[PDB]
Parts: structure tokens; sequence; C-alpha cells
């Protein structure tokens, strides 16, 4: 039982560290796409 | 025996009038398989499935990290 709880408690943290980092990644591929489409956009618009 | 004090050290002591507990103590067996069950189930059901869950496409994500696009 007592190891069970250790067990338990340590894929308790290496998830949270993972979740920490799917934040990270989701913030920078979320700005980078923003970005690319405004890329797009000015691009776009430059032409008529 | 003792003039004040008995000890029982029984091997099967159960509170009963007759030898026919058969009934219960079957009942007792069932009833710690059945809690073995919820453990083999709850343990596996729960964990074993979110264990193959959890590790799904980890690196499909780690490797579009560095994507600049």
């Amino acid at each position: 039982q007592s190891a069970r709880m250790v067990a338990m408690k340590a894929a308790t943290d290496n998830a949270g560290q993972l979740i920490k980092d799917l934040q990270l990644i989701y913030n920078k591929l979320r700005q980078a796409a923003i970005t690319q489409e405004i890329s797009e956009i000015v691009g776009g618009a430059a032409a008529v | 025996v003792q003039p004040h004090v008995v000890t029982v050290l029984a091997d099967t002591a159960i509170r009963a009038d007759n030898l026919d507990e058969a009934a219960i103590l079957e009942a007792r067996k069932n009833a710690e398989q059945l809690l073995a069950n919820q453990k083999s189930d709850l343990d596996s059901a729960a964990a074993l499935a979110a264990l193959a869950e959890t590790a799904a496409q980890l690196e499909t994500i780690r490797k579009i990290k560095n994507r600049a696009q």
C-alpha cells in the first residue's frame, strides 16, 4: 500500500511537469501560427 | 488455564453454537475475493488504461516545437 502511494505520487509529479511543458508548447505554437497568418494577410493586402 | 486467567489459542475460533458456520465462512471468503476483484479491476482499469493513454503522442508534439512556422 505504501509503495503504491509513492508510485502514484510520482505519477502525479510527472503529469504536472508535463502539464507545464504543454502550456508552454501551446503558447509558443499559437504565437507562431498567429504571426504566420498575419504575415500572409499583410502580403496579400499589398497586392491590390 | 490459570487460577485467574484463561487463554484460548484456537486455530479457527468462531462465536457459534453449532458446527454449521459453513454458511458464513464461505461468505467471508467471497467478500475477500470480491474485494480482491475490486483491487484487480480498479488498479488495472483506472491506471493501466490511463497508463497507456497519457503516453499517447508526446514525441509527436515534442518534435513540432522547433517548427518556426
